[PDB]
């Protein structure tokens, strides 16, 4: 169900837009019927709580007979299987994972001396002074080639390892250029050391996507929306990590259930990936299409749920809707939508498919301030 | 009646399991490796200017030699 | 003057390759740059070392091939499934255009356009090193990475949502007694 330019300006059933909009003609056509559309008044699919059960969302908007027949991307379930009537699935999906994209993290213009200290640094630059200093005043005592222009030089190729051009020749200016040197393996070979000591630890970076690495990761938060599917899937559950995770989520604090899925979407843009979140597989699919393009799908699919057009118990109109789902099946015309609406949004331009070249073979951004300073 | 189940037992199971925890979650992804401190290398420097001095040392004993060349 | 156009790329070749060059500039204009060209290749010749310890010592794993997405542009691969069966029937009801490639290339196929014992798919991807594949049901796939061989991988998710149900002939005597009993 899609929104309209004509928001306002426009009446009736074609105020708005969408897969199940254009699939209620669809049904209009072969049943032979006329619809009206409403909107649920709630704003949320169904609850059931520890209560008089009564169904907070669409369910019960079909459960007490203010609507007739439901169409809406709903959860085939057990729960809602002996309060309610389903067709035959017509969609494949799962419970997915919605996370913030691991993007291009920015670099630094000098990130190349990042392993060392500007502390350090500053004091490299202190002992070139000196030693080239000390050096001068034991070269030129007369009562020799190396002048201030020449010990400046001697000790830059010095601490570059590069060679030298002469060597010093009395005693007190060969302790000096001794010690010069062992100053200088040290720093150098830190430095070096230090530099793999990143590269490592980046690499050793898991992304976590098979959601167990996501139970047992506590910085990384997660949620999914109230008065569904999602919500009751880990209430009622076997698994230890899905029950983990139900521990996690009713002792978590704050709320975790957020009331609709586009503030859901926004909890994980403005988390930088403090927050992930949890979804069905097709709308999670659709987000990705569109153009922020900051969210993907990590790990597997969970089961194998499904959407079924609902109908009340005893709602006669049901059961020539299982004529049409099985006939536009057959010919396709489920695919013939479920193709169209999702081919069309190809306006995130397939950012995935082309920047899967990643490695920790590095950037000339790394390095970049290198060539700066050269030029 | 506690000890022959284990209601002693499993609630200690519980509570000692509830309040989080604190182990392996952060030996081994809670850390990054930080640039070197100044201390990491400031004895080299102490070398470096104790070396400094002793060769003005060994610069002031050469014009004492100097000077006995008589 | 000693830096000729031959000199020269001499002189600079050296500073790269850390070995030290006799003839030295002996101007204030010319020693800057080959000092800067020192502290260039410092860097550089450091950061081959540092990056290529990590890939020595964080070793990572290429397998480009998952999602049916990259089954379908990848035309080096060969497809395998059991025949009579389902998905003999399922890839021949092929309505998604991405599922049109699979069957045409399922049907353009050889020799094994499918085979017949679900332990021999098992045998023949041991040996096929990357030029077969096998598409098969998902639990058996779980199970087969449960034994261990270990030489094999689930990739990618689930193509469709199956069941597996209790077969009973029409109007049978005990057949809602199981569906009851089932549930
Ligand atoms: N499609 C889901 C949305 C709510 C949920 O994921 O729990 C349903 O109607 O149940
Ligand atoms: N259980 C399947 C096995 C064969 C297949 O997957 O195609 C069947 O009998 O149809």
């Amino acid at each position: 169900v899609m929104m309209k330019k004509n928001h306002e300006m426009l009446e009736g059933n074609e105020r708005y837009e969408g897969y199940c909009v254009d699939l209620a003609a669809e049904i209009a056509k072969h049943c032979g019927f006329k619809y009206k559309l409403t909107i649920v008044g709630d704003g949320k699919y169904g609850a059931r709580d520890a209560d008089t059960k009564i169904w907070n969302g669409m369910v019960g908007e079909l459960v007490y007979g203010k609507a007739d027949i439901a169409i809406a991307p709903l959860t085939i379930t057990l729960v809602r299987e002996e309060v309610i009537d389903f067709s035959k699935p017509f969609m494949s999906l799962g419970i997915s994972i919605m996370i913030k994209k691991p993007q291009k993290s920015k670099p630094g213009v000098f990130s190349f001396l990042d392993p060392l200290a500007y502390e350090i640094w500053m004091c490299i630059v202190f002992a070139y002074i000196g030693v080239s200093v000390v050096l001068f005043l034991v070269s030129r005592f007369s009562p020799n080639e190396f002048g201030i222009f020449n010990s400046l030089w001697f000790s830059l190729g010095a601490f570059m390892q590069q060679g030298c051009d002469i060597s010093p020749r009395s005693l007190s200016g060969r302790i000096v250029g001794g010690v010069w040197w062992f100053f200088t393996l040290i720093i150098i070979s830190s430095y070096t050391a230090n530099l793999a000591a990143f590269l490592t630890v980046e690499r050793m970076v898991s992304p976590i996507e098979s959601a167990e690495d996501l139970s047992k990761q506590t910085e990384i938060a997660y949620g999914t929306l109230d008065s569904g599917s999602t919500k009751e899937f880990f209430r009622r559950s076997k698994i230890a990590v899905f029950d983990k995770m139900w521990t996690y989520m009713r002792s978590a604090e704050p709320s975790v259930f957020v009331r609709t899925t586009a503030e859901g979407v926004a909890r994980v843009r403005k988390s930088k990936g403090k927050y992930a979140y949890l979804l069905e597989s097709t709308m999670n699919e659709y987000i990705e299409q569109r153009k922020p393009c900051d969210t993907m799908k990590v790990g597997g699919n969970l089961d194998s749920k499904g959407y079924g057009i609902a109908t009340p118990k005893g709602s006669s109109l049901g059961t020539p809707v299982n004529l049409a789902v099985l006939k536009l099946s057959e010919q396709g015309v489920l695919d013939k939508l479920k193709n169209k609406w999702w081919y069309d949004k190809g306006e995130c331009g397939a950012k995935d498919s082309g920047s899967k070249e990643k490695t920790s073979a590095l950037s000339l951004s790394n390095v970049a301030g290198v060539f700066y300073i050269l030029v | 009646k506690l000890s022959e189940q284990g209601v002693l037992d499993k609630l200690k199971n519980k509570w000692w399991y509830d309040k989080g925890e604190c182990g392996a979650k952060d030996s081994g992804s809670k850390e990054k490796t930080s640039a070197l401190s100044l201390s990491n290398v400031a004895g080299v420097f102490y070398i470096l200017v104790g070396g400094l001095g002793l060769a003005m040392l060994v610069a002031l004993i050469e014009f004492c030699y100097k000077s006995r060349a008589e």
